[PDB]
């Protein structure tokens, strides 16, 4: 409960701090999202090592969005 | 009478009213107010306010808090330190000879220009102010640095908190 | 070669170019790349010259 | 959820719209006890007691 | 949370403001701003005159600090030492450097918890005071310890 | 003598500091990302040739709006007496954007209106007929 | 030619006078015009009467006034300092030095534009300083009452009012500071009417 | 209801107008017709001579007609100013602009719910009352505010 | 006498460090919609403007959904203006709407044109009174 | 077991390393109550409940 | 050069010392992981990994 009402009380901050909108492109689709990551390194087993630089993953594919998200969907 | 504002720029009496107040021992008031107006007791009082002094030697620094002293997120000022104000010129009063150096500062985050440009309005907003008083302009050289050097870390938000500041030092030659 | 605004007064215009050029231009005179000039206002900070553009103060 | 209106949808995000003459709206969505518009420029909550 | 230490192992912040009040009214000058602090202390008190040697009661003073000095955490301590001019440069130089390193020996005998201890000496090349009448009861005449303070 | 360090306030709370440090970080990727962009594309021109500014255009306004954008320059043309013009077919998908802002100038507004809305639509003024005019986009 | 002090109400024209310094004095109406390149390091007139100049190459000069005189200057004058105390009328075309102090008592109306790195001025009473096309890096304003001031600086901006005193700058500064005691009062000027003209922003926008 | 609000917040109309009669008492005069209500305020309890600067008592009034704004619920107010003529046009537009500036920022600053407030100040141009033998003294030196209540 | 400071100040160092990050990343984000945004030039934008005919100058209310040669006819019938067609129709004719009470034909038509887009504009001559509606090759 | 922190592990051992752009690690180990790290320079132990 | 993913580790306690010396005993514990330049003219220290593998 007071977790609640003290997020409740920054309303315009967290819509300030986050804009899904301005990501919007211009034919109503989330952008994609992914990962990155520098200077991986993998020891499967011995007699083998595997080293990279950097990775990146497309974790989930674009797709339509009627409306623009919040961050009540994932904060409140 | 008094005016909140700066006394309209005017020189501050207390002791005329003290004394008066003391013969409604006038002699007793006017000890009191040596002793109230004093360089150790109005120290007192700037510390009891959230004011930093620090003597070593010869050259003398000054502290204020921006988030405090300071219109948020703005070269504007607060308001309601008016008697801190008031301190401070009454204290600044006792070196009309010293040349003078001020500084701001701030925390890392943001543009780089928009923190120097933040600091250095707040540095020429303190300039100003302390020539509103009358001191000669050649007397004094601001400058608002951002976050070059801190006194503590951004990593602790009370560090942070603290890594913004205003700095005003004197030599005495 | 650009040039810009130092000093302004009506009827009278002190303009020193990029390089330093000096110039005491009169309203009715020749600027170099630019023609001749047209207009000279001082509460506005715009000189119009022959070739066709205003040249203003820097920025 | 077929909600009739004059207002603007934001939260759950609908599956079907229409206009009247008026302008009114109609949304077709799926189910969800909360909603949100966006009266004159400022963000309201609508409880959907029943579902 | 019984298993856990409630506070680091002998610390009071108490004893620690008290010293410091007695640091200060006995004329040792302790500087605290923001995380970071420094003690400044006048060589007269400590060595002889122009010379790299220790009385034998300002053991009990550098006692005092090295306990002050318990009750912090810290990673690097910079000792800095300064003189007046008495007859050379480099022989200040050397003098500074000298007492600087036998203050940082013992500040390591005893057994403060510190990573690095760095140590140098000035000489007189940046006074603190205008006034140089005196030659080694000069104010400029010091030692500067600085650290800053780690969480 | 007691001993204070000058930032003393109101105690805080640990979800504000999480978001706080979460924000600066976010902040920050904002900042290289467009400093990426300046540097990567040049700028071109600005929309202040295409919307210049005029005579009753200062009267000023502090404003906070997170809803669509027609009622708003509605409220804008009303206050600045100038004719209100609508171009193009309004799109099935509302266009919500979000203002807060303290004392600016009506042309400006009007100028980070339309950077917000980006190519979604357009906004025009002629001045000599005082006439604003809001064009959407004729896309799909 | 080093010196030329005139007393005792006569005329005196003359151009075409080049000179590294010459001292000039000028009493009891001095009519003058002079039409020469003069480069010169000292002039002095009392006031009460009119001179026309037209060519200074100065390095260096400094004028007290005490009558009330009508002064004209063309040229290039690298100015250091000047005090007003009578009813002085002065025009200046070109001035590109670097640092001015004036000082205003009774009545003055000085015409000024040119390039400043430092400006300080005080005005007492009655004191006109229409300062406009006179840009200054750095401007300081100290009116007491019944001062009108004109200002044009570009950069940092400093001034302060008692009461009744107008101050009115033409250009947008950087930094402005501005402040009023009883009845002064600081006001921006512009035209609403350029079609390029620029508000206030983040950091220059101190409400007054 | 028991769980659903019976009002909104703050309200009390025996209050409201009880601080409407109050104010013109007062003198600042209130005015209420249909949905539209207007307040005008003197410049002599406002603002100095001809100067836009605040006399320090002029905040009590400001943080009543702040709490008398703070009862509606209302999308946009605006407010202009007028004055006299004293030396030109341009001095008197840009005193009313700034003086309507100020006094919008400091509303905006305290916590009146509007989405918009327009400040204007048109100067002299538009008089009230033949009568200008006053100067600031003269009633068409004024400042009012406007609103129109929705729902 | 009393002076109160506003309700929502930040006074939580917490509160004036997201307020800052707040204002940062709004900021970025200004930039990068700046930088975004392609701007047509307002001289040599290709769109017909008011030719100021004062059959022209009359206002009325238009509801309609669909092509656009009976309806330009019905608005030449309306100004007293002959009508030309250059060009022929496409399998696919125009599929335009427009809706409104009190509008003025030459917006009227200057709205037709910006729906038209690029495959048709339309001519106004009031010299000679007629409008000519041309197709695109 | 798999750790993010900004510190660097060095007794037990892992399987694969992970580095961010910002001064964050991750690991993945066998699984095991107890660490050794070393913070800034000097060596501490950490122990982990709940296995 | 890059930092490798396997950290490198030094383990250096001793009491007071010349940085110059400290800096080459530094040198010598890396050994074939890296070396240590200094370029006192233009005031420069710097490291550089091995590149290898």
């Amino acid at each position: 409960k007071i977790i609640d009402e003290q997020l409740n009380k920054q309303a315009r901050n967290l819509d300030a701090i986050y804009d899904f909108n301005s990501l919007v492109l211009e034919h109503n689709i989330l952008p994609p999202v992914l990962l990155e990551g520098r200077n991986t390194l993998n020891l499967a087993d011995a007699q083998s090592i595997r080293i990279s630089d950097r990775t990146y993953k497309v974790a989930k594919q674009a797709h339509f969005i009627t409306t623009p998200p919040t961050w009540r969907q994932y904060l409140w | 009478c008094f005016h909140p504002p700066y006394n309209n720029f005017q020189p501050d009496r207390r002791a005329v009213k003290r004394v008066g107040v003391d013969t409604g021992g006038g002699t007793v008031g006017l000890v009191a107010s040596i002793y109230r107006d004093s360089k150790r007791k109005i120290i007192r009082d700037l510390q009891k306010q959230d004011i930093q002094y620090v003597e070593y030697g010869d050259t003398r620094t000054l502290i204020i808090p921006t988030d405090k002293y300071f219109m948020f997120s703005s070269p504007r000022l607060n308001e309601i330190c008016y008697p801190g104000l008031n301190n401070v010129i009454r204290l600044l009063n006792f070196y009309p000879q010293s040349t003078i150096y001020v500084a701001g500062f701030t925390d890392n985050v943001g543009s780089r220009s928009h923190k120097r440009k933040l600091s250095q309005a707040q540095a020429e907003t303190m300039m100003t102010f302390l020539w509103a008083n009358g001191i000669a302009a050649k007397r004094l050289k601001a400058e608002g640095y951002g976050d070059k050097n801190a006194i503590s870390d951004n990593a602790i938000i009370h560090g942070s908190a603290q890594n913004r500041r205003i700095e005003i030092q004197w030599f005495t030659s | 070669i650009i040039y810009y605004i130092q000093a302004v007064i009506p009827g009278r215009a002190w303009l020193i170019g990029s390089n330093g050029s000096t110039l005491t231009v009169r309203e009715g005179s020749k600027i170099p790349g630019y023609g001749m000039v047209k207009l000279i206002d001082s509460l506005q900070g715009r000189i119009l010259t022959s070739s066709g553009q205003v040249i203003k103060f820097s920025q | 959820m077929y909600v009739r209106t004059n207002l603007t949808i934001l939260s759950p995000g609908w599956l079907a719209s229409m206009t009247s003459a008026d302008g009114t709206h109609a949304y077709e969505m799926q189910k969800s006890p909360v909603l949100l518009v966006s009266w004159h420029g400022k963000v309201m909550q609508l409880k959907v007691e029943g579902l | 949370v019984p298993k856990l230490p409630c506070r680091v192992d002998g610390a009071c912040d108490a004893t620690i403001i008290k010293m410091m009040t007695d640091l200060n009214k006995k004329g040792i000058k302790v500087a605290s701003v923001g995380q970071n602090y420094l003690i400044s202390i006048p060589a007269s008190a400590l060595f002889a005159d122009q010379s790299p040697r220790l009385n034998w009661a300002s053991y009990s003073l550098l006692n005092e600090i090295a306990a002050f000095l318990k009750q912090f955490r810290k990673i690097a301590i910079t000792v800095t030492s300064y003189s007046s001019k008495y007859v050379s440069v480099k022989r200040e130089r050397a003098l500074t450097l000298a007492r600087s390193r036998v203050v940082s020996e013992y500040l390591w005998s005893q057994g403060v918890d510190s990573r690095i201890i760095f140590t140098q000496g000035l000489g007189s090349d940046k006074p603190i005071t205008s006034y140089t009448l005196g030659g080694d009861r000069s104010p400029n005449a010091r030692v500067e310890i600085t650290f800053r303070r780690a969480v | 003598m007691k001993f204070k360090k000058p930032p003393i306030n109101n105690p805080s709370d640990d979800a504000t500091i999480k978001l706080a440090e979460a924000a600066v970080s976010v902040s920050d990727s904002m900042l290289e990302m467009a400093k990426v962009e300046k540097v990567i594309t040049p700028p071109s021109k600005d929309n202040t040739l295409t919307i210049p500014n005029a005579y009753n255009l200062q009267a000023r306004a502090s404003v906070d709006w997170s809803g669509p954008i027609e009622e708003l320059t509605a409220r804008i043309a009303k206050a600045a007496h100038f004719r209100f013009r609508v171009l193009g077919k309004s799109p099935s998908v509302p266009v919500l954007i979000s203002i807060s802002t303290k004392d600016e100038s009506l042309a400006e507004i009007l100028r980070d209106i339309d950077y917000q809305a980006g190519k979604k639509a357009s906004i025009h003024v002629y001045p000599n007929s005082q006439v604003v005019e809001l064009r959407y986009a004729k896309i799909y | 030619l080093n010196r030329f002090r005139y007393e005792g109400a006569g005329v005196v024209t003359g151009n075409n006078l080049r000179t590294s310094y010459l001292d000039l004095y000028l009493a009891n109406e001095g009519t003058t015009r002079l039409a020469g390149n003069i480069g010169l390091q000292k002039l002095e007139a009392v006031g009460n009467g009119v001179t026309q100049i037209n060519g200074v190459s100065s390095r260096n000069l400094q004028i007290v006034l005490k009558g009330d005189p009508k002064v004209l200057i063309s040229g290039f004058v690298n100015l250091r300092q000047l005090d007003m105390y009578g009813k002085g009328t002065l025009s200046l075309y070109w001035i590109k030095s670097d640092t001015l102090t004036i000082r205003a008592k009774k009545a003055a109306k000085i015409q000024l534009a040119g390039i400043v790195n430092r400006l300080d001025v005080e005005l007492w009473d009655f004191a006109q300083f229409k300062g406009k096309y006179l840009r200054a890096q750095r401007s300081f304003v100290k009116t007491h009452d019944k001062s009108v001031a004109e200002i044009s600086a570009v950069n940092h901006q400093s001034s302060l009012a008692t009461d009744a005193s107008d101050i009115y700058y033409y250009n947008l500064s950087k930094t402005r500071a501005d402040f009023m005691a009883f009845n002064g009062s600081v006001l921006d000027m512009r035209e609403w009417g350029q079609s390029d003209l620029k508000d206030f922003d983040r950091y220059n926008k101190q409400f007054p």
